[PDB]
């Protein structure tokens, strides 16, 4: 054995700390093991608290550690593995098979703390991913090789929306992905793997055209903070050295902020504002500035992001909202109008929503929609009051047309079939500009309000009229 | 008669509620004023009882 | 080629000689290493570790001294030699410095070859006194119709371009950028503004975004960019609006102009957070670092316009505040407000109402106001803001029977509202916002109906330039509007307006 071995000295809560022997101190960011009858811990190095005391936190649990219990060193940070033997596994913080598919027939680890790439390496993209969400194409597009990020409230529908997205968006991408949690319920873990064994994505007899890093929130308070590095790394497997687009997904990041803020608080720095961490910009930046589209490939994150009791004033969903390209905001109210996706309108924005980006027809009528909107939103106070009986004949008009293009939103979804039952509904990108276009317009200002409830594009509510008129 | 009555009521009415709500604006605002000190004094006190120990 | 640059290079390292002062690290946690040693430090001074990150020393404590680490926590471990580079943080500075994207250090990170830089100044150093200081008295014209006209903004004043959380805040002060290119081209020495933006925490993606922004406007050839990206550590976020403010002294002192917008000042103020907390200096109000008034203070004072005496030169700034939820009370926000002379007030409603530079009238204000504005500019547009004033009161009353005034005014008000949008990410010449503004200020507009406002004032343009770009000419070049220009005026708008 090495000499580099290293006695327990404290077990406090998750904060472990180790008193190696002489001039050997293992560096910050390593990773320790302690041989336990339960496997191995992994403690990743975090302080040098001097006089050969190290002090690190523990990444499984703490219970039934032994004061004075021997402890190897690894010798570089946690050490995942990572291949394209890694595609179709379920591997877990440490990076151990949690799938009990045996051993990962990886070639390569490779360190889960790794520099983001240098200034020089960016390289400016705009393309655009066509969602085939009605909201999501015309009102804010998603692009390729962005950070498109899935900001939304506490059970305003967040699932549904990632599980259409991944029904989508997965399937039509080209590259392989990884799909990480950090700290989401076991439930949702479960149907999420069965979900995409169903749909074929993850093929355990063929290969799968995906990955899976689930760490999952009984996991003890460090491991949720440094799971998510496990997931970016094997992205960047995949981008850097196997060339190949990427689409890795993260689900949900405020759960990495959150878990930032216990091992800060373990750590024992002094509290900041709302109780986040001190380090909280530099480990959002850490995380974020990793996920970037290289001239070596392209890695297009989407973040879901949950919004602490729906305010987005509070600090940590904040300090996400800088970082993602195109938001997209999923509001409680707009979900209790029962418009779902639960976008909402005059919320969501893109920066590559530009005019030159995203061509001169499909702006200008996404430019009408949110002025339309945005005056409605505007009247709303008066209407509740006065009531509409003082609005002019413009107004009732823009009222009018409002509701219906409000309501037009609603498009029933693949995976509310069960949740609903309408049938799901994909428009194209092309005809989403249209079909908005001549509501606008007024040219289907004949058509009855209910018929833009839960349809697709502009035939379909044409359909919908008929079906009324019956 | 009538219309002109119940313009003139409007008016009345109207001016009243315009009255009322500004004495409504001014004691919100005296509690908004309140409850703003206090979330700073509260918020305070914890990072406090932070460094403290 | 490559091979001979390698050979330079190698021949071009030397070696050393004894290092006075030397430290070992005593723990080095959190990013904040505090090393055993270093007997004779000057307070802040830039310490070297083994490894090869550098550090500053912010904490000259009884026994230790705390250096603060410039990069990744791994590199530094416990004990371990650590040098004394021995000069107070310092950029380089010069007139080199045109066009080269630099971080914080100063280490060129375009990657356009070694930084030519004629001084190497210190990055602390005292603002402009009260003798030295002579009052704005020079137009800066940032070319955004709201903005010039509005809020006017003067050579050597800051001015916060404070306003909700990404609505294109970056994009109100980029345009100004632009604007300066006109200006800019020439051979006048005393009007061209050599601008630097300090992008502070922002993604590098973004970063890459804004200068392939200005490379595409032609624009990078009187920008000079100090980078500190998010991913870069926390004392580089720190130092870098300081540092930047050094870069800036350099065109003040030579006596050239140059405008250096701090972009965005609400993240300067968390990277200080984060510093201030991990060394353990006691907390203050909001989590803020105890100091936070007088470091924001420290920074924005340096803006200055010199007096003749001095050389005339000055140091026009513009810092950018992101309002959390448009809160104005916040701690960060309220203290920059303090320090700043002026705002502009970017309003989310605004943005999404299609009016875009969102500039909310209302709650903006220019603080010098009428010593800037092009004399010819302000004379035409006294009375743009009087109306717009009277727009906004009558603006509610837009919900029946409406006395015929009213009626008079809402036209007008809608008109100017809607003819006061600006094309975004164009900047528009001064010499053809004189005439814009006169039209509507005239009234001539107000006859146009919404929809066509818009086609008008690209119509205006192509007509003052084929019927009277003398007149244009005049008016800029003249920048003064005399009686017989504005005659000259009237007609010019009468012929369109009939056409």
């Amino acid at each position: 054995s090495t000499p580099i071995t290293g006695k327990v000295t404290a077990v406090i809560g998750a904060i472990v700390d180790v008193h190696f022997e002489q001039s050997e101190l293992p560096a910050i960011l390593n990773a320790l093991e302690i041989k336990t009858p339960q496997g191995k811990l992994v403690l990743e190095v975090a302080q040098h608290l001097g006089e050969n005391t190290v002090r690190t936190i523990a990444m499984d649990g703490t219970e039934g550690l032994v004061r004075g219990e021997k402890v190897l060193d690894t010798g570089g940070p946690i050490s995942v593995p990572v291949g394209r033997e890694t595609l179709g596994r379920i591997i877990n913080v440490i990076g151990e098979p949690i799938d009990e598919r045996g051993p990962i027939k990886s070639k390569l680890r490779k360190p889960i703390h790794a520099d983001p790439p240098s200034f020089a390496e960016q390289s400016t993209s705009a393309e655009i991913l066509e969602t085939g969400i009605k909201v999501v194409d015309l009102l804010a597009p998603y692009a390729r090789g962005g950070k498109i990020g899935l900001f939304g409230g506490a059970g305003v529908g967040k699932t549904v929306f990632i599980q259409e997205l991944i029904n989508n968006i997965a399937k039509a991408h080209g590259g392989f992905s990884v799909f990480t949690g950090v700290g989401e319920r076991t439930r949702e873990g479960n149907d999420l793997y069965r979900e995409m064994k169903e749909t074929g994505v993850i093929n355990l007899e063929g290969e799968s055209k995906v990955a899976l890093v689930f760490g999952q929130m009984n996991e003890p308070p460090g491991a949720r903070a440094r799971v998510a590095l496990t997931g970016l790394t094997i992205a960047e497997y995949f981008r850097d050295e196997e060339g190949q687009d990427v689409l890795l997904f993260i689900d949900n990041i405020f759960r990495f902020t959150q878990a930032g803020s216990e091992v800060s608080a373990l750590l024992g720095r002094i509290p900041s504002a709302v109780g986040y961490q001190p380090t909280l910009a530099t480990d959002m930046g850490l995380l974020q500035e990793r996920i970037t589209t290289t001239k070596k490939g392209s890695v297009t994150s989407v973040q879901a992001v949950y919004v602490p009791a729906d305010d987005l004033t509070d600090p940590a969903p904040a300090t996400t909202f800088a970082h993602l390209d195109a938001t997209t905001v999923l509001s409680r109210g707009i979900s209790e109008l029962g418009i779902y996706p639960a976008v909402d309108p005059l919320d969501s924005k893109s920066r590559l929503l530009d005019a030159a980006v995203v061509g001169q027809e499909h702006y200008d009528v996404a430019s009408k929609v949110q002025e339309t909107l945005q005056t409605y939103k505007s009247l709303q106070d008066i209407i509740a009051i006065l009531g509409m009986d003082e609005l002019s004949e413009q107004d009732k008009l823009t009222v009018e047309r409002a509701r219906k293009i409000q309501r037009f939103l609603s498009q029933p979804f693949a995976v509310a079939e069960v949740f609903t039952g309408i049938p799901g509904k994909l428009v194209r990108l092309k005809d989403t500009v249209a079909s908005f276009k001549a509501v606008l317009e007024g040219k289907y200002d004949n058509i009855p309000e209910h018929a833009f409830y839960m349809v697709g594009g502009i035939e379909d509510v044409v359909a919908k009229a008929e079906k009324l008129a019956a | 008669q009538g219309y002109a009555a119940e313009i003139s009521a409007r008016r009345n009415a109207m001016d009243n509620a315009s009255k009322n709500a500004g004495d409504m604006i001014n004691r919100y605002s005296i509690l908004y004023n309140r409850t703003r000190q206090a979330v700073i004094t509260n918020e305070l006190v914890d990072i406090i009882t932070g460094a403290s120990s | 080629e490559v091979s001979s640059i390698l050979e330079e290079r190698i021949k071009g390292v030397s070696d050393e000689a004894n290092l006075n002062e030397t430290g070992r690290v005593l723990a080095v946690g959190d990013g904040i290493a505090r090393v055993f040693g270093l007997n004779n430090i000057q307070a802040e001074e830039l310490v070297e570790f083994s490894s090869g990150v550098k550090g500053m020393a912010l904490n000259l404590e009884p026994g230790q001294v705390g250096i603060v680490l410039f990069g990744s926590d791994r590199l530094v471990k416990e004990g371990e030699l650590v040098k004394r580079t021995g000069n107070i943080v310092d950029v380089p500075v010069g007139p080199g410095l045109l066009g080269r994207v630099v971080d914080a250090l100063g280490n060129p990170i375009d990657g356009k070859g070694p930084i030519d830089a004629a001084g190497r100044s210190r990055a602390q150093v005292k603002a402009p006194g009260i003798l030295p200081r002579r009052s704005v008295h020079e137009p800066v014209q940032t070319g955004l119709k709201a903005v010039d006209a509005l809020v006017p903004i003067g050579r050597g004043q800051r001015e916060l371009i404070i306003g909700d959380r990404q609505t294109g805040k970056t994009a109100v002060a980029l345009d100004t950028i632009l604007n300066q290119k006109r200006w800019n081209n020439g051979s006048d020495e005393s009007k061209k503004l050599y601008c630097v933006y300090v992008a502070v925490g922002q993604k590098r993606s973004t970063v890459a975004q804004l200068v392939q922004t200005l490379e595409q406007h032609d624009a990078m050839k009187y920008s000079i960019i100090v980078a500190a990206t998010a991913s870069e550590a926390a004392p580089l976020q720190y130092l870098a609006p300081f540092t930047a403010a050094s870069i800036g002294e350099w065109f003040r002192d030579n006596g050239k102009h140059a405008l250096i917008v701090y972009d965005d000042l609400s993240k300067q103020a968390v990277a200080y957070r984060q510093l201030s907390l991990l060394l353990r200096r006691p907390p203050g109000r909001e989590a803020y670092p105890g100091d936070v008034f007088y470091l924001h203070s420290r920074l924005l004072e340096r803006a200055a316009k010199l007096s003749e005496k001095e050389g005339s030169g000055s140091l026009t700034a513009l810092p950018v505040i992101e309002t959390q939820g448009g809160d104005v009370s916040a701690y960060i926000p309220t203290n920059v407000i303090s320090i700043t002379d002026g705002q502009i007030f970017l309003e989310a409603e605004l943005f999404y109402k299609g009016i875009r530079p969102a500039i909310n009238v209302g709650l903006s204000v220019s603080r010098v106001g009428s010593a800037a504005q092009v004399k010819a500019l302000k004379q035409v547009a006294g009375s743009l803001k009087l109306f717009l004033a009277q727009y906004r009161e009558v603006a509610a009353f837009a919900q029946s029977d409406l006395d015929a005034s009213t009626k008079q005014t809402l036209v007008r008000g809608e008109r100017l509202t809607q003819l006061l949008k600006q094309n975004q990410y164009s900047p528009l010449a001064t010499e053809e916002q004189v005439p814009l503004i006169y039209a509507g200020v005239n009234g001539h507009l107000d006859g146009i109906e919404l929809s066509r406002i818009g086609e008008f004032e690209s119509s205006f343009l192509s007509y003052l330039k084929s019927n009277h770009n003398e007149l244009l000419t005049e008016i800029r070049e003249k920048g003064e509007l005399s009686k017989e220009l504005l005659a000259s005026l009237k007609s010019a708008t009468e012929s369109f307006v009939a056409t």
